[PDB]
């Protein structure tokens, strides 16, 4: 999902 | 019991930890609508559902809880980012959510970020999110994956910004020293006038790295602690448990291994201490954590395993109770 990027 | 979710929040005066926002899988957003609160002395829950100006359903959102008046800023939610701002007063009723018009220019669309607390300012470093409306100060570098599986890019930011909440206004101070890397899923802690940073993701890496941003001189810090230190990671947790220690658990590696690893930081050594604990069994990535009135550190919800793997993720609805101090 784009919620989880950048993790 | 509150059901099982990653990438809430959680504040607390010490004694009421109050949970709102995240996801969960079988996804969807958790209702945004609900305010659980959890009683830290007694082990019990209570939900209240709250009026106004409610924010939408969000993971990564940035809160803090000030004299019972809860903030919130930023998130991501269905349609993406928000650098927008609300109040809850939890103080004596309905609740009432409250966005808040800020004056001045306020942060670029965010999550995962981080804020530290000082008398009347808020003060929030970093994050993941769309490219600011204008160059301001700091750096924001791209993910460049998120060009090819999205209509918006985002990317990692080093900034700091200041909401005053004597005015409800947004600045940016100016820093002197070296500030951290850019990085989202970092973890922010305080005490007194210094604003630690440990971790977070940057670029290929899940960093190891500690620094302090003095909250008075606006100077940043990078401290070099000797012998062992903790494995680099995001996702995990920093609490402050004492005038003189930081408390870390959890996270997740660069090479993503979920972990159950705890430890203590000690402010005056400049050292890591690993804290032996009952949950090795239970590692947490996106998880909260708030420090009670009586020394321990209550950690809520998060995922088990790798949550990137959406279909696979091991959401929780768990309290583990560490008893630091």
């Amino acid at each position: 999902s784009n919620n989880t990027s950048g993790s | 019991c509150p059901a099982e979710r990653s990438g809430h929040v959680a504040v607390s005066d010490g004694r009421h930890m109050f949970v709102w926002g995240g996801y969960k899988s079988n996804d969807f957003y958790l209702p945004r609508e609900e305010l659980w609160i959890y009683n830290m002395e007694t082990g019990r829950w209570k939900k209240i559902n709250t009026e106004g100006d409610v924010p939408p359903s969000m993971s990564g959102s940035c809160a803090v809880c000030v004299d019972r008046v809860l903030y919130l800023f930023g998130g991501h939610h269905s349609r993406g980012n928000t650098n927008k701002f609300y109040m809850l007063d939890s103080r004596s009723r309905v609740l009432q959510w409250e966005r808040i018009d800020c004056q001045g220019i306020p942060p670029s669309s965010k999550d995962k970020l981080g804020v530290w607390v000082y008398k009347n300012k808020l003060i929030f470093f970093g994050g993941y999110g769309y490219l600011p409306e204008d160059k301001v100060l700091g750096t924001f570098e791209f993910d460049e994956t998120s060009f090819w599986n999205s209509s918006h890019p985002r990317g990692w930011n080093d900034h700091v910004h200041i909401l005053d909440t004597e005015t409800f206004t947004w600045s940016q101070p100016i820093t002197t020293g070296k500030a951290p890397s850019p990085r989202a899923a970092h973890a922010c802690a305080t005490v007194g006038n210094r604003g630690f940073v440990f971790g977070g993701r940057y670029r290929d890496a899940r960093m190891n790295d500690l620094h302090y941003l003095n909250l008075d001189t606006w100077e940043w810090n990078e401290l070099i602690p000797q012998g062992i230190c903790p494995v680099g990671r995001s996702w995990h947790s920093l609490t402050p448990v004492s005038s003189d220690h930081l408390f870390l658990f959890g996270g997740f590696t660069t090479d993503k291994q979920p972990l159950s690893d705890a430890w203590t930081y000690c402010i005056s050594k400049n050292e890591w201490i690993q804290f032996n604990h009952p949950y090795t069994e239970k590692p947490r990535l996106w998880h909260t954590a708030c420090a009670s009135d009586e020394g321990e550190v209550i950690v809520f919800g998060g995922c088990a395993n790798n949550l990137l793997v959406h279909h696979r993720a091991a959401h929780s609805n768990e309290i583990l109770i560490f008893s630091v101090q």
